[PDB]
RNA sequence: AUCGAGAGG
DNA sequence: GGAGAAGGAGCAGAGC
DNA sequence: GCTCTGCTCCTTCTCCTTCCTCTCGAT
């Protein structure tokens, strides 16, 4: 369901990880870029740069224990950590 | 021990208590002062003048609380009766039977003076849809829901376990376990498929609550 | 949104599926 | 290639 | 070494 | 009353395992 959705509203330390990496391997491969590159050329750096600014164009799919799910986008999760 | 050495009195006038104590907590309606019966009135109403327990005397009938029905509709009567004979035969075990099926009672409490043999155990299970249910007086002397390390088991209605059930997203394989055979699940008569409530207090929480299936 | 290096011109006809890594660079 | 032995951490 | 699994054996009850 | 039909109550048997690394020296 797109409401009533029970997971948290923050993103965790895996979400986020996975997210940094999945995006720096897209800077890698030579994806464009959604903030300003101000001196950047670390992929990572870049990606967190974009994290940041939520403009990192990304969906979680969190399962749940019997095959359901809820789906969470980088925006609306809270990049607390 | 002898009719001098009460203490075999007193060691029935305690699993008396428990029996009381189990049944109330079964859901019916036992008093307080009901399960509060002193030794010496347990020996004025229950035993013979001649210091004999009169066994059969302590035999009751329980009925199901309000309370108790409007949470489980089925709750039928309870029939508790001690076996005169230390050892329990077919014989006797036939006529507590009956008495069930003559009276109707959707459940009955059979103790053990003893011991039983196996001509009386595979009738226990001869009557359906009524339950027989059977203790020993030993077992029954200490009421082992009153140790340190027993919490509270709560009974859920078959509207509680399916909420649960939803709720969770589990089936009911998924949910931790407790045999028939366990104590607890004996003392509460736990019915294969039934689920019990758990309240533990803890150390990372103030109480923490669990579920349980009887299988 | 306004950054148009957010859209892809393949993803416009339909060509690319955003949920699918045999898509790639989304 | 197996097989045993001697050691190191 | 200490399980567990498979097997022989020795008596309370029970039907003729 | 006496063997009988079950047991359940025992004794008497088969099975398994830090990590990792180095070298030599045999077949």
């Amino acid at each position: 369901p797109k409401d009533q959705r029970a997971t948290t509203p923050y993103m965790t330390k895996y979400e986020r990880a996975r997210i940094l990496g999945t995006r720096a391997l897209q800077i890698s491969m030579n994806a464009p870029v959604f903030v300003d590159l101000e001196g950047e050329t670390d992929p990572l750096r870049i990606a967190m740069k974009e994290l940041a600014e939520k403009k990192i164009p990304l969906v979680i799919r969190r399962y749940l224990p019997d095959g359901s799910f809820e789906d969470w986008s980088v925006e609306e999760l809270i990049v607390d950590l | 021990m002898d009719q001098e050495n009460e203490r075999n009195i007193s060691r029935l006038w305690r699993a008396f208590r428990t029996v009381k104590e189990m049944v109330k907590d079964r859901g019916y309606f036992i008093t307080q002062e009901e399960v509060e019966l002193p030794l010496e009135d347990f020996k004025a109403k229950y035993c013979d003048s001649m210091g004999r327990p009169q066994r059969k005397m302590m035999s009751f009938q329980a009925n199901p609380t309000e309370e108790s029905i409007s949470k489980f509709p089925d709750m039928g009567s309870l029939w508790v009766e001690f076996c005169d004979e230390p050892s329990v035969g077919v014989k006797t075990m036939k006529t507590f039977v009956i008495h069930i099926q003559e009276k109707n009672f959707q459940t009955g409490i059979f103790v053990y003076q003893n011991n039983i043999t196996p001509s009386a155990m595979k009738l226990v299970p001869s009557i359906p849809p009524a339950t027989i249910e059977t203790f020993n007086e030993a077992a029954l002397v200490v009421n082992i829901t009153h140790h340190e390390l027993v919490p509270k088991h709560i009974r859920l209605s078959s509207d509680e376990k399916r909420e649960l059930l939803k709720r969770y997203r589990l089936k009911e394989s998924q949910l931790p376990r407790i045999q028939r055979a366990d104590p607890v699940a004996l003392y509460l008569g736990l019915k294969r498929g039934e689920v019990v409530k758990i309240i533990r207090k803890s150390e990372t929480s103030g109480r923490y609550a669990s579920y349980r299936i009887c299988m | 949104p306004e950054q148009k290096i957010t859209e892809i011109e393949d993803g416009q006809d339909g060509g690319v599926t955003p949920y699918s890594n045999e898509s790639g660079l989304v």
